[PDB]
């Protein structure tokens, strides 16, 4: 089966360069034109560049022309994209793609994507704060708790809840960017017979800083 | 550079319904292509050369069009079809895309469950104070939240974040965060968040008072 695997993404300083690779298997790579297509976070698809089967014909999107170079190594089954003079608006998931036929202008097979993030922000671990109800009596068969995960960079963060019921419902709220840093929150809703009678903790992993923080949710 | 306009930008359907979405072009197109994408996954090709069904794609999908007007139709919606759909045109390079139609799964109404939380003692030691309100598990997506501090509406310093449709019950949720300095937070007493939804016969109000207990 046809398979395309991108690599080379990561964090880039504004103005910097990065070279992406795409490894092809399961078809005769030298027989087919190839494309790069990108997708900025929470936005649509944008085609980036094309190279024909034997590199004779190349096209670029006007917005990357003069900065990006597409190339290929046919005997070693690899497509490349060299990026230079990168800017904030080049932040995107980068996909390689190819069509059914020799040089047709559409995308029948896609890789999984490699993420390129362009920012001068410094890698920063989050501050993790518990969201527990204020003092007072409560009613109802369930209680909601949260964790506020503030001031981190880069985006990748995972919050996992430990609670006393398999029925517990988790919501993960998308991170918002401020002053170069991200903030997100996560809520959990558990039966009121399991908290504060049983322990509830949120565990926040930030792989880019190799940090993990556990916060126990305590009653007022 | 042909510009492609997709309509509607967002729509919802229940399983069993027919679904049609359109893609119009600023100049004549030679072929149109259609793609489906779900969050965290790569796009997949649905339709090529305007009306050809791609291999392995379910037959409920079909494409049509000519000139400057194109469409994609799902004869009978299945729950697994909810996704964003993109059109892409061939005429001459560059290849361009529409901005997408997001097809949501239609669902029974659900009122939000609202919860307010005061700033933690840990956050206050850092000089900041975030008051958080969760509005969870509601449908449909449009909702309004209003903050009041000692009874006076506050708009500055509020940030709202919406989840995508839940993969289990197809509802939405939203978090609303009011951010203050520590000193400002400790100069006021009552903090209120108020949710108004299509389901709410009265707005749902949650509050706490700093000087109560």
């Amino acid at each position: 089966d046809v398979q395309l695997v991108e690599s080379g993404g990561g964090l880039v300083q504004p103005g910097g360069s990065r070279k992406l690779s795409c490894a092809a298997s399961g078809f005769t790579f030298s027989g087919f034109g190839m494309h790069w297509v990108r997708q900025a976070p929470e936005k649509g698809l944008e085609w980036v560049a094309y190279i024909s089967s034997g590199s004779s014909l190349i096209y670029y999107a006007d917005t990357v022309k003069g900065r990006f170079t597409i190339s290929r190594d046919n005997p070693k089954n690899t497509l490349f994209l060299q990026m230079t003079s990168l800017r904030s608006e080049d932040t995107a998931m980068y996909f390689c793609a190819t069509s059914l036929y020799y040089g047709t202008p559409w995308f029948a097979y896609w890789g999984q994507g490699t993420l390129v993030t362009v920012s001068a922000a410094k890698t920063t671990p989050p501050s993790v704060y518990p969201l527990a109800p204020g003092c007072g009596d409560t009613t109802g068969s369930s209680v909601t708790l949260g964790c506020l995960v503030k001031g981190y960079f880069p985006e990748s963060v995972t919050v996992t809840w430990n609670s006393g019921s398999l029925s517990s419902s988790v919501h993960t709220f998308p991170a918002l960017l401020q002053s170069g840093l991200y903030t997100m929150s996560s809520s959990v809703t558990v039966p009121s017979s399991t908290w504060p009678s049983q322990t509830v903790t949120c565990s926040v992993a930030h792989p880019a800083s190799s940090t993990t923080v556990d916060k126990k949710l305590e009653p007022s | 550079d042909i510009v492609l306009t997709q309509s509607p930008a967002i729509m919802s359907a229940s399983p069993g319904e027919k679904v049609t979405m359109t893609c119009s072009a600023s100049s004549s197109v030679t072929y149109m292509y259609w793609y489906q994408q779900k969050p965290g996954s790569s796009p997949r090709l649905l339709i090529y050369d305007t009306s050809n069904l791609a291999s392995g794609v379910p037959v409920r999908f079909s494409g049509s069009g000519s000139g400057t007007s194109y469409s994609l139709t799902i004869s009978r919606m299945e729950a697994e079809d909810a996704a964003t759909f993109y059109c892409q045109q061939w005429s001459s390079y560059p290849l361009t895309f529409g901005a997408g139609t997001k097809l949501e799964l239609k669902r029974a109404d659900a009122a939000p469950t609202v919860s307010i939380f005061p700033p933690s003692s840990e956050q206050l030691t850092s000089g900041g104070a975030s008051v958080v309100c969760f509005l969870n598990n509601f449908y449909p997506k449009d909702i309004n939240v209003k903050w009041k501090i000692d009874g006076s509406e506050r708009q500055n310093g509020v940030l709202n974040s919406w989840t995508d449709q839940d993969s289990k019950d197809s509802t939405y949720s939203m978090s609303s965060t009011l951010t203050l300095t520590k000193d400002e937070y400790e100069r006021h007493n009552s903090y209120t968040c108020e949710a108004t939804h299509k389901t709410s016969t009265s707005p749902i109000v949650k509050s706490f008072n700093r000087n109560e207990c």
